[PDB]
């Protein structure tokens, strides 16, 4: 088991959020420590999983898509919400 | 009369059978499997589930 | 220290727990139940539990003069707390027989309370390489006048470098007396003694707490116990009836909140002339476990 | 729990662990979470109802001073023959790398060992006013006395004129619904219950 690539991720400029990147990870290790030392997390919010359980177990593949957002619009990526941004740029997938 | 007795004989084995199916009844949570649940939540989640 | 003169099987008589008369179990707190019978889950002994037997001795005495203390190495005993204990103190205390020195010497048989040290954190004495120091607040629970007053405080204890005093380079052991002729006189009971004796061994650093307890003082069966939960140290006794001296209550809460792991039964030797001595008592310690128990309450 | 029934209730004993602590990582103390906070420094437990609040100290109130910097362990672990091995909190407990600790940080990722304990430091400074977390927890029905907030005081009633009818009961802190009744006396009358 080879190690997974994160480096597209963290070089170069993010993408806008109507084209997000997205990056898919199967049969590899990742070092999730020195991952979350990158980057300070304002919010997360989980759905039939939690971050602690993701970091001590293994799944089958990881997905992961990626964009330049700014913190103070967080609440038009909730889900339910009304405005643009679920309308005509990311809508949440809620099936895994 | 022999309908009966294979009747007696499947009444037998649908009480054992229908005891063991719900096993697999997740009844709303995330897995019937108590491990999956303990491996994939937090505690407070957990005891909800 | 001669430790294989103690622990002999001279008097080693056996002590289990006998769940039909309900030895060593804790009453549950704010309430009260009357004429049932019902489960409770708690922290209990396992029945038949043997224990652990304490035997303690009158030190070496020349005629009329007084020597040094005959202990056992009960000081370099560091046992693991895990949930707390239940202590049967004394239950000898009512027939005949010596203590374990004078052998061929039966006297009344009096009741002795336990001393106890207990803490989260244990190293070596410095330089005399001994085990079985305690080096940060530790928790001192000392008996004192005459088996009247109870002591609890939450320190740092420095060790001293005198006459070895605990913290020389030859290092015996922690061990401490009474003197129940001159301490003991009544009408005026010297009620610290056993501070002082204490105090000769350690300095007192940093305080938290200082509190004292009224102990009920009698030759009857006694039960004394200890547990640790995120509220603190709980302390449990055996009331003043002669009615069922079994069941245990809550009297004090401590405010510790680090996680003891460590104590150390503290060795004694009382004090009493040679001709004119009293005979010592045993006593037993017993551990506490998650359990849950049936028990059952009668009308009072 | 919810905070306006502390408000209005009693209960057996109230539980308050609290400190410093900035309001933008209030995040990574959420159950769940998996940055080094819930790991090395404070794992909150959840069997007694229980709140969590974070809250801003303001300028001429109180007589709280402020510390120089903010700080937390972002690792602690034992040396072994094959290699590392990370300790982590205990639910309510405290870190075992804190004796270690005590010894101060002076700059980030500041390490301290003694014998096979190692523990590493982040500090960054304190700027406006600063900032606590209240981790708080009750009990119910533990004890034969209640602790009470003041607007829940009630003065005083007798039942020796009311008695075999239903009536609400506020009795040192237990509540509820009852008719009474002149019995004689059964359990332990020190346990009042
Ligand atoms: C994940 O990456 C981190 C880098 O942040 C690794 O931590 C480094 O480990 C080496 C050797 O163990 C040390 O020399 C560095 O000082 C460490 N860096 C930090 C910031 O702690 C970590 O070992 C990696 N995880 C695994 C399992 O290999
Ligand atoms: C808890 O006790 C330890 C003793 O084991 C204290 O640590 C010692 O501090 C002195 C200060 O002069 C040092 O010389 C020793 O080397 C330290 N011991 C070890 C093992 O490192 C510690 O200070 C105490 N805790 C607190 C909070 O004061
Ligand atoms: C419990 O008893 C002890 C001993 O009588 C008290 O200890 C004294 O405390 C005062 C003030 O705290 C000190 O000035 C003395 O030096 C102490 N004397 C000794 C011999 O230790 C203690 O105060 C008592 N506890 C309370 C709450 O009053
Ligand atoms: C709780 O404490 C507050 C202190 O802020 C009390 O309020 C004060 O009461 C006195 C007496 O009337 C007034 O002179 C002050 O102006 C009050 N201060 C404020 C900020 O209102 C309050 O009474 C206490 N609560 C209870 C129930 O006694
Ligand atoms: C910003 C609200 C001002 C309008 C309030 C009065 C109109 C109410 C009618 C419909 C409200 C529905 C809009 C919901 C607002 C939440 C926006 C969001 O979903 O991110
Ligand atoms: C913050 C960087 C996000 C990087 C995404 C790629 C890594 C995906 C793997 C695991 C994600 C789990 C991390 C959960 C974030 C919450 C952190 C927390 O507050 O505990
Ligand atoms: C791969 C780098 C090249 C692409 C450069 C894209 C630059 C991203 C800027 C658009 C940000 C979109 C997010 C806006 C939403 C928000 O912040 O609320
Ligand atoms: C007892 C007072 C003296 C000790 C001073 C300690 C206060 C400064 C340390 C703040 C640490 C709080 C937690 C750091 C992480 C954060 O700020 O989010
Ligand atoms: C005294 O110490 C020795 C070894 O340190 C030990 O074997 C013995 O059990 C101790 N004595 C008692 C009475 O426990
Ligand atoms: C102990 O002895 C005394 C007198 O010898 C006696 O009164 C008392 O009942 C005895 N204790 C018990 C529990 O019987
Ligand atoms: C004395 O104590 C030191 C610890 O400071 C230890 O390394 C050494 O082995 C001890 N000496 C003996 C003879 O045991
Ligand atoms: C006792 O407390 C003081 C705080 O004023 C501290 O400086 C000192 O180190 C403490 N004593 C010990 C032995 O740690
Ligand atoms: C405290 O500061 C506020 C402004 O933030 C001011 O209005 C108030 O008068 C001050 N009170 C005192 C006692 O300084
Ligand atoms: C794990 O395996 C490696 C590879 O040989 C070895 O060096 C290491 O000591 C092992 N660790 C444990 C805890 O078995
Ligand atoms: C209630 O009963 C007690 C004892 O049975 C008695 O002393 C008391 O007078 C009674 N009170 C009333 C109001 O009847």
């Amino acid at each position: 088991t080879q190690e997974c690539d994160f480096t597209p991720m963290l070089t170069g400029t993010p993408p806008p959020i109507y084209n997000f990147k997205r990056l898919v990870f199967t049969n590899c290790n990742y070092n999730l420590t020195k991952l979350l030392s990158l980057f300070q997390v304002s919010e997360f919010s989980c759905h039939q999983v939690s971050p602690s359980s993701l970091a001590t177990g293994c799944y089958s593949s990881l997905t992961v898509d990626y964009f330049a957002y700014s913190t103070d619009m967080s609440s038009y990526l909730q889900p339910g919400s009304a405005g643009a941004i679920v309308q005509f740029n990311y809508k949440q997938d809620f099936s895994n | 009369a022999f309908n009966k007795v294979q009747d007696a004989v499947n009444a037998n084995a649908m009480a054992l059978s229908k005891l063991a199916a719900e096993l697999s009844n997740t009844f709303g949570a995330i897995s019937s499997s108590i491990s999956d649940i303990l491996a994939r939540l937090d505690t407070v989640e957990q005891e909800a589930q | 220290v001669q430790p294989d003169y103690f622990e002999s099987v001279h008097t080693t008589w056996p002590m289990p727990i006998d769940t039909s008369k309900a030895e060593g179990v804790i009453y549950p707190n704010g309430k009260s139940y009357s004429n049932i019978t019902l489960t409770y889950t708690g922290l209990y002994p396992k029945a038949n539990d043997l224990g652990k037997q304490y035997l303690f001795s009158d030190g070496h005495s020349a005629p009329g003069r007084l020597n040094n203390l005959f202990v056992s190495n009960y000081s370099s005993q560091v046992e693991s707390f895990d949930d707390g204990f239940v202590v049967r103190i004394g239950a000898a205390a009512n027939k005949t027989g010596t203590t374990v020195i004078s052998q061929s010497t039966f006297k009344p048989i009096k009741k002795i309370y336990p001393a106890f040290l207990l803490g989260h954190s244990v190293g070596n004495y410095t330089p005399s390489n001994r085990t079985g120091r305690y080096l940060n607040h530790t928790l001192v629970i000392l008996p004192d006048g005459c088996g009247t007053i109870l002591h609890a405080f939450y320190c740092v204890l420095h060790p001293r470098t005198q006459q070895n005093c605990a913290g020389e380079t030859n290092f015996k052991s922690l061990s401490l007396w009474d003197t129940p002729a001159s301490d003991c006189v009544s009408g005026s009971y010297n009620q610290e003694a056993t501070l002082g004796a204490f105090k000769v061994y350690f300095d007192l650093i940093n305080c938290t707490f200082r509190y004292n307890y009224t102990i009920t003082e009698d030759e009857n069966a006694e039960w004394f116990g200890i547990t640790q939960d995120t509220q603190g140290v709980h302390l449990y006794s055996s009331r003043k009836e002669n009615v069922f001296r079994n069941n245990m209550f809550h009297f004090a809460t401590l405010p510790v909140y680090q996680k003891i792991l460590y104590y150390t039964v503290i060795p004694r030797s009382i004090r009493s002339p040679f001709n004119d001595r009293k005979a010592w008592a045993a006593f037993y310690i017993y551990k506490l476990h998650p359990l849950t128990y049936l028990l059952n309450f009668d009308v009072e | 729990v919810s905070p306006s029934s502390l408000a209005t209730g009693c209960y057996s004993s109230l539980t308050v662990d609290y400190f410093a602590y900035s309001t933008d990582m209030s995040s990574y103390l959420q159950p769940g979470s998996a940055g080094a906070i819930v790991q090395f420094n404070y794992k909150q437990d959840f069997s007694n109802p229980t709140c969590r609040v974070l809250a801003t100290v303001p300028q001429n109130l109180t007589t709280i001073t402020k510390p120089s910097n903010y700080a937390y362990l972002t690792e602690c672990y034992k040396t072994s023959a094959y290699g590392k091995n990370y300790l982590y909190n205990a639910p309510g407990a405290y870190t075992p790398c804190l004796s270690l600790a005590s010894r101060g940080f002076s700059t980030k990722y500041q390490s301290h060992s003694d014998g096979e304990l190692t523990t590493t430091g982040y500090i960054y400074p304190v700027t406006g006013n600063l900032q606590m977390a209240f981790i708080i927890s009750v009990q119910y029905g533990t004890d034969t006395n209640s602790v009470c907030p003041m607007q829940a005081l009630r003065n005083d009633t007798s039942i020796e004129d009311k008695l075999d009818v239903c009536v609400e009961y506020s009795l040192h802190g237990i509540t509820g619904r009852g008719v009474f009744h002149n019995c004689t006396s059964v359990g332990l009358r020190n346990q009042r219950f």
